[PDB]
């Protein structure tokens, strides 16, 4: 019994390209328990609909998952990717960045 | 849906090898069985197989064909010990119960080296003026039916094995109520040999 | 080249709730095509990829029986790796166990394995010969002793070795299309100033399947991460001196490049 | 291993009759059977775990309870003559592929009338002056008859110990008239020996028959000796010519 | 497909 942080990326389906509609994704991966709560975040508020993909964990027993959720770039528009879990302390919040 | 086994009894001269088969309809079933129960004993788990190919272990050689949906077990030298009914059983899969086969039955019966038919009168050890009748000693061949009239018994061939010695030996006992029954005629309705010893005065 | 077929299983205690929670997962190298969770609607095993739904009603039968068996299975584990480690109903617990079969070109057998986890920790594993265990401490011994005595290794060999490679085989034909396709690395690189004078380059590969990859630089990799529609996306990148990019290199092999692609800036 | 509670059993029609099964080996699966002659095992009940049970193949006339992951009850609720048979409790892991693992079995037999138990005559038959001259041997055979249910266990006794070389039991308890449902039953069995071991007058002979009736409590009204569980014998000492 | 040999701990 220990515990693990997730490793966070937050990223686009496809190449970001402002007006153009694409898929926005948080990746939470090596963290341990299972239990997570992931949300993705526009403007500073939780996007409703955002799915996720089965439970799946990596050869060192750590979980990995991927939530996705449809969402069209602009020049200006904030998107983030908030993540708890019982190691950390406090809400960890990524912002998404088109250059990574 | 069912597990099918060849019919016994099957018949081993000892020293032989008894082949039993199995086929079962599933498919996709993944462990297979072998029990081998005696007469009102349980069964016994005596052979495990999971890949395609043979398993060896001691006497036992076991072989499964999952293309054809074929199970084998040979018992090498066919021993006296061997004699019982060899069950087959597939996995159900379903909260694991099994899917049994209806059983086949082996006699390994002895090689009889030198045979001299007999059939002989025994009497009642008590005062009772009683009498029994034995025939014994006959080739393994040879075969015993069921009696044909109804008050008169007759058993089933049995084999016993003299270790003190090295000798074995068949034999089969006759008896019956009526007053009129004798151990001349109490064996005809089988197949006995001409020279089988009847003794005289 | 090479084919993996692997299921993962996770059991997980939820105090005051129910029987736990199970997930099944199995994949065919990087494609998932099945699922099972205890917690939905179905009670099924479920298709994940398009070339397994043509498998008959007696095969999605037998994988339900089967996977349902396994949560069963880690349900009564659960509770039983408590007994053995003295704790309490009251706290959640993870029980964990993945397996599978490695074959190579031509298809023939590589390696196999199987397993087990508690709590995210090492509990027991079969080893490479598939007939014998490692246990990680005296309660995964107890385990083993049990298996021993059950024949379990006997049991996971002629899978593993077996019907595991088998089926992989009959998944690799029926479904040749999507998974022995090979998606080669959509290739490019980017440049980015940071207070002087070093500047940053990002090689990047996108959109390629399978998903082992491998970046070189003459340093950051993120590890690499799914793009949602199969493929897969990674990234490398360096701090480099200011104005010497010309010096650097990414070296990009992947099994859909007929060569190894190489990049400038 | 396995254990069953009783081995064999006499009960009358509509008694309700109690077999239990218990098992140590840590097993969560637990399976009853009936076997029969021509049909083979038919599951009546399983069990995967505790306060759990399915129906099996044939369910009618019984119920099972599991209240212990040890033990497994089947319950006969009104015992019917059809009932009568060898019942075997089997138990394994949970798992997939696993095997299970049998009980000693249990032979339950239901008359219509407790008055149709009876215990064997025991007699036995000397060696033959015939057989003696003319092969050096002499055999021994022993006739239990008139028994019923077809409870017994012949053994024999060389000079106050039991012996298994030379000996041979019939494997099928014999009816009598294999008509009736409730004819009486008989068995043989041949013990053989060395010409001059049986002609020792020094050596004695017992052909012992176990047979498994009633218990010392049960209803019992007529003119015959309550037909209990006992042990008859026969004997015979060695012939000194 | 999956298989045999899985058993409880």
């Amino acid at each position: 019994m220990i515990q693990r942080t997730p490793k966070i990326q937050v990223y686009s389906r496809h190449p970001a390209e402002n007006g153009k509609s694409n898929f926005l994704n948080c990746y939470v991966s090596g963290f341990h328990p299972s239990d997570i709560e992931v949300d993705l975040l526009k403007n500073g508020e939780r996007i409703e609909k955002v799915e996720h993909s089965d439970l799946s964990f990596s050869k060192d027993w750590s979980f990995y998952l991927l939530y996705y959720t449809e969402f069209t770039p602009t020049e200006k528009d904030e998107y983030a990717c908030r993540v708890n879990h019982v190691t950390l302390s406090q809400p960890k919040i990524v912002k998404w960045d088109r250059d990574m | 849906k069912e597990v099918e086994q060849n019919s016994g009894p099957l018949s081993v001269p000892e020293g032989a090898i008894a082949s039993l088969n199995c086929t079962y309809s599933d498919r996709g079933s993944q462990s297979f069985f072998w029990y081998r129960q005696y007469s009102g004993k349980s069964p016994e788990l005596i052979m495990s197989i999971y890949s395609n190919g043979d398993k060896e272990d001691g006497r036992f050689t076991a072989q499964l064909n999952k293309a054809s949906q074929y199970v084998s077990l040979l018992i090498r030298d066919a021993q006296p010990s061997d004699s019982a009914t060899y069950l087959c059983a597939v996995s159900g899969g379903g909260a694991d119960g099994l899917t049994f086969g209806k059983g086949t039955q082996v006699v390994v019966t002895p090689n009889i080296q030198n045979p001299d038919p007999a059939v002989y009168q025994l009497r009642d050890s008590k005062s009772a003026d009683k009498s029994v009748c034995l025939f014994t000693d006959f080739d393994s061949q040879t075969n015993v039916s069921q009696s044909k009239d109804s008050d008169v018994y007759i058993t089933d061939k049995c084999v016993l094995d003299m270790r003190s010695m090295d000798f074995k030996s068949n034999s089969a006992v006759a008896w019956s109520n009526k007053s009129d029954f004798a151990c001349a005629n109490a064996f005809n309705n089988s197949i006995i040999p001409e020279d089988t010893f009847f003794p005289s005065p | 080249g090479s084919h993996s077929m692997r299921y993962f299983f996770t059991s997980v205690s939820r105090p005051g709730r129910g029987e736990p929670r199970f997930i099944a997962v199995g994949y065919v190298d990087d494609t998932q095509f099945v699922r099972f969770d205890s917690d939905a609607a179905s009670q099924r095993m479920e298709p994940r990829a398009p070339w397994i739904e043509q498998e008959g009603p007696e095969y999605w039968d037998g994988e339900t029986r089967k996977v349902k068996a396994h949560s069963q299975t880690h349900r009564v584990d659960l509770g039983t790796l408590r007994g053995y480690y003295n704790q309490s109903e009251a706290g959640s617990h993870t029980v964990q166990r993945m397996y599978g079969c490695d074959v190579g070109s031509d298809w023939r057998f590589l390696r196999g394995y199987h397993q087990y986890a508690y709590d995210g920790k090492d509990y027991i594993a079969l080893k490479e010969d598939l007939r014998s265990w490692t246990a990680a401490d005296m309660a995964a011994q107890t385990t083993k002793h049990k298996w021993e005595a059950a024949h379990v290794a006997e049991q996971l060999r002629a899978y593993l070795e077996g019907t595991c490679v088998e089926w992989l085989r009959r998944y690799l034909e029926n479904g040749k299309e999507t998974l022995q396709r090979t998606d080669a690395p959509k290739t490019h690189m980017t440049h980015h100033a940071v207070s002087d004078h070093e500047a940053t380059l990002r090689c990047w590969a996108l959109s390629f399947y399978p998903a082992e990859i491998t970046l070189t630089w003459q340093t950051e990799l993120v590890e690499t991460r799914p793009a949602g529609d199969g493929t897969f996306q990674k990234w490398a990148a360096v701090v480099v001196p200011s104005g010497q990019e010309q010096r650097y290199t990414c070296h990009v092999q992947h099994e859909g490049l007929p060569k190894p692609l190489t990049l400038r800036w | 291993k396995v254990t069953q509670s009783s081995r064999y059993l006499v009960k009358r029609t509509g008694e309700k009759v109690f077999l239990e099964c218990v098992q140590d080996m840590d097993h969560e699966n637990m399976f009853w059977y009936r076997q029969d002659p021509g049909l083979g095992l038919r599951l009546i009940y399983f069990s995967y775990d505790v306060k759990m049970k399915e129906k099996g193949d044939i369910p009618e006339g019984y119920s099972v309870s599991r209240e212990k992951k040890e033990r497994f009850s089947l319950i006969l609720a009104s015992a019917s003559t059809d009932q009568t048979s060898m019942y075997l409790c089997a138990s394994s892991f949970l798992g997939t592929g696993v095997e299970q693992y049998f009980g000693p079995g249990t032979r339950l037999t239901v008359v219509e009338d407790l008055n149709k138990v009876f215990p064997p005559e025991v007699a036995l038959f000397e060696p033959s002056e015939a057989e003696i001259s003319h092969t050096q041997k002499a055999t021994l055979v022993c006739l239990a008859t008139g028994f019923y249910p077809d409870h017994v266990e012949l053994s024999w006794w060389v000079n106050g110990k039991e012996v298994h070389s030379g000996v041979c039991t019939d494997p099928q308890p014999l009816k009598e008239q294999p008509a009736l449902n409730d004819s009486r039953y008989a068995l043989s069995s041949r013990l053989r020996v060395s010409a001059t071991f049986w002609q020792d007058p020094r050596n004695h002979f017992r052909c012992q028959v176990q047979f498994y009736g009633l218990s010392e409590a049960d209803e019992w009204t007529q003119d015959r000796a309550k037909p209990v569980t006992q042990i008859v014998s026969a004997e015979a000492w060695g012939r000194a010519d | 497909a999956l298989g045999i040999g899985i058993l409880t701990v």
